[PDB]
Parts: structure tokens; C-alpha cells; sequence
């Protein structure tokens, strides 16, 4: 009966439309509630992706200050500068004047130990003073992977509260309007029959809620970007926080229907699963 | 072809449902049951439709035994018998029109004729102004004759439904099971069963009487 | 003091509930309306509980009318009534002794005569050791009469009914008809309403009929 | 006197039907325990980083040099003398020798001081930066003017933030909390109906929903309180860590007594308002007259 196949899904969704369009003070509340929830832990990506494309304040310090031989000279200073650029853990090294001394950033943060490099760097042509303070590598380094827990602890946490509150307002939506889930069964039709329109209307939630996070976003990133311009332009830059990339809010949609669909699945089950003849 | 033997129910709470019991009855006969306030009739039925199990003995339907089955099963059998209930169950929010028609989605037809074959369902019970209301409308019998036109239409192979018109206006009973006389009339068979004795002794019957689970408190009586 | 003066209940889609009436029920009476399928009796006796709005007409009670009335009276006056309703309604996870307390409960009288007061009624409902159970357990006539119970406790000072013996064996239905007009040598009224008039002819009564949203096809035949 | 005896059957049945289906209940009530636990857990570690107060400023300190040959009494009592105006968390006095030595160390020379301000505007802190360098006997004032507006810039974007967030989670709780409250209130209708035709007043019809929300929230609060002291004790693996290589005696404390006792309350008390409120909805959808 594929014909009829196609026309229960067609009635199904026409019907939780009616359904959905009917009672609309009640679906808004709901669906607003997770549509809120899903909003935090997409934006802390997009907000951690942002402070991403700003990678250079990371190292930004820390260079090596070899300084070059007391006697001013230019060109083995030039001589000297590629090599560095062929060594890994370095970028640049990059000729300074004595209004000498040349300098250069690294990529990770590494910790007390990697100086030996220094060390080794400070065997080259202009050799007056190698200079790479530590307590500042240990200082760096104590912030970072104290931030990965921190951000680890984050993301698990509200990853779990998501789960559950939508999971729970689908099962106890599912649970209310029990009568339909025997009357049809009764008197006959199949397990995927008494599903679909659970599904259905889950889904519909789902895609409502996922819409409503995206202008919340939106309007809360453009509320913001006042301090962040003016800060940006404050320190000599240009870095103002962008607005929301479409390729990423679809897919911020779909996982949220997706995310509907398989709570009406964990919900209609328990009831199904009740109902049994025993 | 639908023989009981030594069945009985005892629920694990402790009571007794079913004491015992052991018959047959043969295609396309009307069946009649009475008996007093604790007979057990509806949960009788209820072992026909199978949402429990029978506690003891065995009771077979055609090929296969009722006890045992598949749930993957249930469906393919219980889509083929209309019923109807002392506490009729209705789809409130779906106006009656869809609420008869669902057998037939269930089996799944074009929508034209299953208009047409509502339609037809609607002058047999006499509500022909109410097409398109909500069951929380009606009046108390109404929904009644309503869940009855439900278990009438698709032409079940088969009636088993529950104490008709036990708030109904006698003379419109009248009619009533004149109509489930005209649906004997084909290879159907009915399992009505009431305590109105007044009009069960006109037609064909056979007054199966329980009583606190006994099976004979009476017999054919034909 | 009943009294009925021209009212009558127009529904807002459309459909008319009822033209027009006018009554008078003295104090002590009892009656036995009865009509067809379609006559609006659930919706009459619902506009005595005034869960109804009058619609086109206005309605007494004694001293005070049915309309303009408090919200927060109306408890008040639902304490008085003992009523029944033909889809009874029970509370689905509480035991039945507790079901039938609940009226005195609401009465805030103490519990140690609480139980012997639903002892009591037990046995004129005729049912013995059914209590401490729960509503779902019961069988369809055992919950009628747990409605049945429920409306006959601490004796109250009106009594309405919707189609008792809705299930019952005729047998059944004599003694508890019985208890009613018990209740009615007491200081009590009483307004049943059953479209079964063979059992009720035989004893002497006052009654009523309606048609077709009417106030009367048939006039009192006391 | 019968108002005491309703209360007690309340209890009594709102526990029963507690435990009768345990595993949902449970589930709502961790959900919304959950849910309730962020923002207290954001609170607190403002509260931890207030106690650490001390390093909000200094940072970004104001450091002034003196004349070329002050007296080393005078700065001595230089110190004291701006202590009395507001903008020093701390006033140190360095003399004109102890200043060389300093220079020597770090490589006549100014005396130089040890100020901390309060207030982070640049403007203001910059105009307080021309009267210390107005001073009797200082000589110029330094002050990295990026430093001290780059330090007022540095708070803006905090302190939004800060707000930000903490108006969004609070919503977010209470809409969640109401919203579950109205579901549960919302199943279960046809009691609320059977008590309504038979009588009763609304107080005798609300109550056993009150103390259900009552227990909720009281579940929720003390199942957050569990959580949110786990998370910290975890979460203290790195903060040591730092306070041993830098040198410091910070370590965050967990959940004091009195924070979990307003938490719980809070908790109750959201329930009760929200059994209320859903509560309200059906008994005006149930009125005829
Ligand atoms: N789940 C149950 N719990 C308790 N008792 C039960 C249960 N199922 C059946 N019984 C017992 O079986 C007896 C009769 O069963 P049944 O439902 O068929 O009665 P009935 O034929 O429908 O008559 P009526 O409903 O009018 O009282 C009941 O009186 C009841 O005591
Ligand atoms: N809420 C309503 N809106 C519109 N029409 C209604 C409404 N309730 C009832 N009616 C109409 O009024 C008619 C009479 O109502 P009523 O319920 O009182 O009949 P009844 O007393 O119950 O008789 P019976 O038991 O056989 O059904 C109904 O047939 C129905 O068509
Ligand atoms: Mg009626």
C-alpha cells in the first residue's frame, strides 16, 4: 500500500499544523524554553571560534631576546634572520636596530625545559645575551589547560542540561493525550501508524525552536559588539565579533529536529512498551 | 470454530475473574449472554479481544490458539472486528466524521468512497444532521450509536460490541438490533450481551448465563 | 420550593439546547422525567447545577434564582447536592473507600465515623468487601453503583440521578430503587431520570415528558 | 479547626504519589535541579574572585618619579599624605636610595611610589595622574595613557558580559520551571473537574499541587547543591596548581552552608509560585458563570 504510505504522512502533518496552529499560546511557551536552552552551547562555539580567529594573542610574547653583538651589525643580523625561519616552535625572527637585538615568537607555550633551545640559539653569529625569561612560560602555561578544564567542565555541563530538559518536555508532552495511544490500537493499526504523528509534531518543535535561537543570537551578538569595536580599534586593531554564518545555523536546526524526532521515539516507546498484553 | 475449554482467569491481586469454562460456537450464529451484576461478561469478551491472557486453559480461533501470539499479530487480527464499549472511547478534538472513518485509513482507501461509505453508515443510525461536530457535542446516547456506527462500518467479518442502548429509547432499540439482524443476515456472527430479557426472546438465541464465573447458569435454550 | 418559569437554552453554535419550559416541583416531590433520544434531560438537569448559563429565560431556586450568582457561592450550593452522572467519575488511583468519603471530607467531619458512615452505605449498595480497592479493578454495574454510593452519603437534602441502572440486572435495580424511595420517606426529593419506564409504572409516580427541545410532548400522569 | 487536618492528608498522598512512578519524578526533579545549579555557580565564583580582589587592580598600577633628589622622609610621608585621597589601594614609600638600587637591580634617579588605584575610567584616573604629577615634589608622573584606557576598555566589555549573562540564565531558569510545573498541572484534569461539580473550595482543590511543586523544588535544590559542590572539588585539581607556581594561598572553597540553605529555599519557593500560577489557568478555564 505504498499510495496510502505517502498519504499518512500527508495527513499526519496537516494535521499537527492544526493541531500546532490551534492552542498557540501553550506551543510558543514551550517551544521558546528550547529554543533558549539551545542557544547557550552553540553560541560558546561561535564565541570560541571568534576569539579563535584572534590566534595571535596566544603567543604574542615571549620572544627571544638574543641580543646581538654590542658592535652594530646590520647585515650578519639580515645573515642570520631565515635561519630561524627554518627551525620549528619559532615564526620569525626578525632583525631589530639598536633604536640590536632580534627577536621571535614561538607557536606553542611549551614550559621550563624548552629553553634549552635558547640556549642553542644562542650560539649564532650575534650572540651578546640570550634572553628568554621563564617565570612568564610558567605563569602561561599554569592559565592554559586550566582553561581547557575549565571549558571541558563547561560545554559537558550544559550539554547534559540540554539533553535533559528537552528530552524530558517531549516525554511528559508525549505522556499527556494518552487516550489516542490505546483507542487506535485496539481496534487495529500498526506501531508505525500511532507513530508518526508523534513524531511529527516533535519535529515541528524542534524546527520552531531551532529558528527562535538563531534571531536570539543574532540580536545578542549585535547588542554586544559595541565594547568589542571599541576595544578593537582602543588597542590598534580591527576586531569586532561577526554575525551568525547561515551554513552553521542550518546545521544548528537540523540537529535540533533531529534531536525532536528522537525524543518522540524514546517517548512513545515507554508507553508502548506499558500498553503490552503481558 | 470458536471453542472455549476449561479456561479461567484469576487475577494476581486474588481474585477470580473466571472460574471455568468450555464451549463452541459455529460461523454466522447470534449469541446472546445474560447474567447477573458480578458475571464476569465483559472481561469474557475481553479474553476474545486478548489484552490479557487466560490464566488457565486454552481457547482456539481458527488456525491459531488466542494464548501465545505474536504482538507483530495483534494488529493483523484485532483490524479485523468492530466493537463498541460500556465506556464508549471516542477521539475528542476529531469531529465524528473522521472518527468513523478511521478503519478505514487503518486498511486504507481513497477518500471518495469512504465518504460515500460514511454517508451510508449515517441513515442506519439516524444522524444524518450531525456530520461534522466534536464527541464532546453530543448528547449521551449519541455517542453511543456513534461508537456503534464506528464497529459498523467496513463490514467487519465479524461483531462482538458491548450492551447496546443501555441508555436508549426502547422503541429506537428496536431498530437497532433490527439492523444487527440485517448484518446476521450475511456471514457474520454476533457476541451481543445485555440484561434487557424483554426483547431477547424474539428472535433466534441462545442465552449463555454466567454466574460468579460458571460457566452454566444456563444453556441453548434455542 | 422548585420552580420553572418560561426559560429556555439556546447553544452558541447554533443549535438549539431548549425552547422553552416552565415547572413547578413542590417541596418533597419526586419525579421520573423521561423522553427520547434527543431530549435535552442531561442538559435540564445540568442547568439545575448551574454549571450551565440559563441562555433565553430565567430559573428559580427557592429563595434565590439561578444567574447572577457568585462563583464563590456556588461550592455552597454543590455541598447540598448528592448528584450522579451517567458517565460516572471516579478518581483514578484512590481507593474507593476514600472515593465514597470524599463529600464528608469536604464537610470536615472526624474521621472515626467516617468509616463506619461508608460501612454503612456499603451494604444498602449492596456491596461487601470491594472497598480499599481501586476504581479500575471494579466491573462496569460494581462503578455505578460506587457512584451510586457516593451520591447516597450524608444524607443529602437533594438528590439527582442520570440514568441509574444504566447496567444493572432488574433485579438489582428494584432494591436500589427501593433505597431511593427510602430516601424519599425521608426529607428528601427526588429527580431520576431513565428512558426504562416498564420497571417504574408499576409503582406510582409523577411523570414527565419532553420532545424535540419542548417543554412537553406528554403532561404529568400522576 | 479542620484547615490543620486538610494540610496533614496533603502530605501524606503527595509523598505516595512521589514514590509511585519514582524514575519520572526523579527525572524532573534532576532536570530542573540541573537547570537551577548554573547561575548560583556562576555566582560564587564572582564571589571567590572578589575575595582575590586584590589582583583586579596593581596590575595595571600607576607608578610615579619623583624629583631628581627627594628626601627620603618626604616620600615617607608622601604615602600617608595621598593615602588620604581615595584612588590608593596601597601607598609604599620607595626613597631616592632605595630607588637606585631598584633601577640597578632591574637594568639622582626619582623616588619612585607604589600607587593602586580604585576606579578604572581613564579620564578620571588620567586627571588624578596630572595631580600626581602635580605634587610638591614629584617630577613627572608615568602613565602608559594606552595602559590606563586600554585598563578602562578592559572592564567595559567584563562587566557587559557579565550582565548579559546572568539576564539570560535567570530567565531561562524561570521559564523552564514554569513551563514544567504547567505540564504536570495540565495532565491530570478530570479530579480537578470531578471535586469542582461536587463542591469544595479553591483552597481544598489547590493545595495537594502546592505541596507537589513544594517537594520538587526541595529535590531540586538539595540535588544541585550535591552537584555544584562535586564540580568545584573536581575542578580544584588546576587552581593549586597555579597558586604553587606562582606563589599564592588561593583555593576555591565550596558550597558554605548558608548559600545552600538560600538555594533550597529559592527552589521551594519557585515551585509554590509556579503550582499557582498553572493551577490558575485550568480554574478560570472551568467557569460557566
Ligand atoms: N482488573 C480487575 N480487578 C478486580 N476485579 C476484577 C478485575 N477484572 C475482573 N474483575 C472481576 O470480574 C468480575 C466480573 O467481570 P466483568 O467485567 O466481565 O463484569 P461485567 O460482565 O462486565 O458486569 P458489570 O460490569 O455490569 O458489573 C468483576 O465483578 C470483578 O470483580
Ligand atoms: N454543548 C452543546 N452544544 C450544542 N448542542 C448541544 C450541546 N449539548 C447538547 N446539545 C444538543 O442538545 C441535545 C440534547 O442534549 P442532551 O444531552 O441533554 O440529551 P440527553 O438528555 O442526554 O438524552 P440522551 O441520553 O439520550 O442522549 C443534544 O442532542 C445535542 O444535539
Ligand atoms: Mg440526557
Amino acid at each position: 500500500s505504498f499510495s496510502a504510505y505517502l498519504e499518512s504522512h500527508r495527513a499526519s502533518l496537516v494535521d499537527s499544523l492544526r493541531r500546532l496552529f490551534g492552542h498557540p499560546f501553550g506551543s510558543f511557551f514551550t517551544c521558546l524554553v528550547m529554543g533558549i536552552t539551545l542557544s547557550l552551547p552553540m553560541g560558546l562555539s561561535l564565541l570560541l571560534n571568534n576569539v579563535e580567529r584572534l590566534g595571535g594573542s596566544w603567543q604574542r610574547a615571549a620572544q627571544i631576546s638574543l641580543f646581538l653583538d654590542l658592535k652594530t651589525s646590520e647585515n650578519q643580523g639580515q645573515d642570520l634572520r631565515e635561519q630561524i625561519e627554518r627551525l620549528p616552535d619559532v615564526i620569525e625572527a626578525q632583525l631589530i636596530s639598536r633604536e640590536p637585538v632580534i627577536s621571535v615568537t614561538p607557536k606553542q607555550i611549551d614550559r621550563a625545559g624548552l629553553e634549552a633551545l635558547r640556549q642553542q640559539l644562542a650560539e649564532l653569529p650575534h650572540v651578546q645575551q640570550a634572553q628568554l625569561d621563564l617565570v612568564w612560560v610558567e605563569r602561561l602555561s599554569a592559565i592554559l589547560k586550566l582553561g581547557e578544564r575549565f571549558v571541558f567542565g563547561l560545554t559537558i555541563l550544559l550539554v547534559l542540561t540540554l539533553l535533559l530538559v528537552v528530552g524530558n518536555t517531549i516525554r511528559l508532552h508525549i505522556e499527556n493525550r494518552r487516550n489516542e495511544i490505546e483507542v487506535i490500537k485496539l481496534v487495529g493499526g500498526t506501531d508505525g501508524y500511532v507513530r508518526r504523528p508523534f513524531l511529527y509534531m516533535g519535529a515541528l518543535y524542534g524546527l520552531g525552536a531551532g529558528i527562535l535561537s538563531w534571531a536570539l543570537l543574532a540580536y545578542s551578538l549585535n547588542w554586544l559588539n559595541g565594547s568589542v569595536v571599541n576595544l578593537s580599534g582602543l588597542y590598534g586593531s580591527d576586531f569586532g565579533l561577526q554575525g551568525v554564518p547561515l551554513d552553521d545555523g542550518l546545521s544548528l536546526t537540523v540537529g535540533a529536529v533531529l534531536l525532536g524526532w528522537v525524543g518522540a521515539w524514546l517517548a512513545v516507546a515507554r508507553h508502548l512498551r506499558e500498553l503490552a498484553p503481558r | 470454530m470458536i471453542r472455549f475449554e476449561q479456561v479461567g482467569k484469576r487475577y494476581p491481586n486474588g481474585h477470580v475473574g473466571l472460574h471455568e469454562v468450555s464451549f463452541r460456537v459455529h460461523r454466522g450464529e447470534i449469541l446472546f449472554v445474560t447474567g447477573h451484576s458480578g458475571a464476569g461478561k465483559s472481561t469474557l469478551l475481553r479474553l476474545i479481544l486478548a489484552m490479557e491472557r487466560p490464566t488457565s486453559g486454552k481457547l482456539l480461533l481458527g488456525g491459531q490458539d488466542l494464548g501465545r501470539i505474536t504482538t507483530a499479530q495483534i494488529p493483523f487480527l484485532r483490524r479485523q472486528i468492530g466493537v463498541v464499549f460500556q465506556n464508549h472511547q471516542l477521539l475528542t478534538d476529531r469531529t465524528v466524521a473522521d472518527n468513523i472513518a478511521l478503519p478505514l485509513q487503518i486498511l486504507g482507501m481513497p477518500k471518495p468512497e469512504i465518504a460515500k461509505r460514511v454517508a451510508s453508515a449515517l441513515e442506519r443510525v439516524n444522524l444524518k444532521e450531525k456530520g461534522e461536530a466534536l464527541p464532546s457535542d453530543l448528547s449521551t446516547g449519541q455517542q453511543q450509536r456513534v461508537g456503534i456506527a464506528r464497529a459498523i462500518v467496513h463490514q467487519p467479518a465479524l461483531l462482538l460490541a458491548d450492551q447496546p442502548t443501555g441508555n436508549l429509547d426502547p422503541r429506537l432499540a428496536s431498530e437497532i438490533m433490527g439492523v444487527f439482524e440485517d448484518i446476521n443476515r450475511l456471514g457474520t456472527t454476533v457476541l451481543i450481551a445485555s440484561h434487557d430479557l424483554a426483547l431477547i426472546a424474539r428472535m433466534r438465541h441462545r442465552m449463555l448465563t454466567l454466574q460468579r464465573g460458571r460457566i452454566i447458569a444456563d444453556r441453548e435454550d434455542e
